[PDB]
């Protein structure tokens, strides 16, 4: 679980645009 | 002193200074941010003797740099005297 990513936001992200939230399980 | 907390500083870089050198001299600068990139011109120009004078020069660009932050305001600091 050190890795996470996001699903939720008020709009899409800028081109090259780094946004600093949900964890992947990867089994 | 300016700033306070440093903290998960994601870009730097030093090289040599800007700003180089009667007459109130003007240096022209422009700010842009492309697609991340954050683009950086320069120009001197010896300006006699407020208003700006009309004439005509040209920018130069001097490097650019991939801050890729999202970008609404700026404030120009400054020193006190």
């Amino acid at each position: 679980y050190n890795y996470l990513y996001r699903l939720f936001r008020k709009s899409n992200l800028k081109p090259f645009e780094r946004d600093i939230l949900r964890s992947y399980s990867f089994r | 002193r300016v700033y306070s907390s440093a903290n998960n500083c994601t870009f730097e870089y030093v090289s040599q200074p800007f700003l180089m050198d009667n007459f109130k001299n003007l240096r022209e600068f422009v700010f842009k941010n492309i697609d991340g990139y954050f683009k950086i011109y320069s120009k001197h120009t010896p300006i006699i003797v407020e208003d700006l004078p009309q004439g005509f020069s040209a920018l130069e660009p001097l490097v650019d740099l991939p801050i890729g932050i999202n970008i609404t305001r700026f404030q120009t600091l400054l020193a006190l005297h």
